[PDB]
């Protein structure tokens, strides 16, 4: 479990960087097509 | 033009999909905790 | 364990509720690009 | 139109990670279930 | 080619949130095997 | 349980033949706009 554990925080972690990187180039996108 | 808005309404999905997986997980970890308790 | 069960019935509205309008959106600029 | 085809796709990928964290939902459900009975 | 880049961005938290709903199911097995134990 | 148990196959199957779609459709797109 403690590998479990461990494991699903990286996902979490890594889920959340390209979360933050899809939504800026979807910010630009956006904008670009204003 | 709607091709952005799509992707825009895509990427609300995206965010509120991570928002229940992670309760998901919470759920998880709620549950081993009682099943560690019963297992001792 | 009764609020995680209110909760993840909260968020499976509001997703449902956000996969619908995606589903329209695409529509939407699959007719456009046609 | 190959952009449009591609959001399209990536919906069809949206509506069954929905579904299937739906699955998942209900299986913790089911072995919360489980768990009360063991518990009482 | 910004719109282009979001989508491949999109796809990209596609390929980690299904990669992260495994591993979630697989942590539900995990415990539903401990359940077992003790239902046992 | 079984049945939960096949029928997680089953979404996974779906979804990675569904991931695989769409990514090869994200590369037409990229590819086009290059």
């Amino acid at each position: 479990w403690q590998q479990w554990e461990e494991e699903i925080e990286q996902h979490e972690g890594n889920l959340s960087l390209l979360l933050r990187e899809a939504a800026l180039q979807v910010h630009i996108a956006q904008r670009d097509a204003r | 033009q709607s091709l952005a808005n799509a992707t825009a309404a895509q990427q609300e999905v995206l965010e509120a999909s991570y928002a229940m997986v992670q309760h998901i997980a919470k759920g998880i970890r709620i549950l081993e905790a009682r099943v560690a308790r019963v297992e001792a």
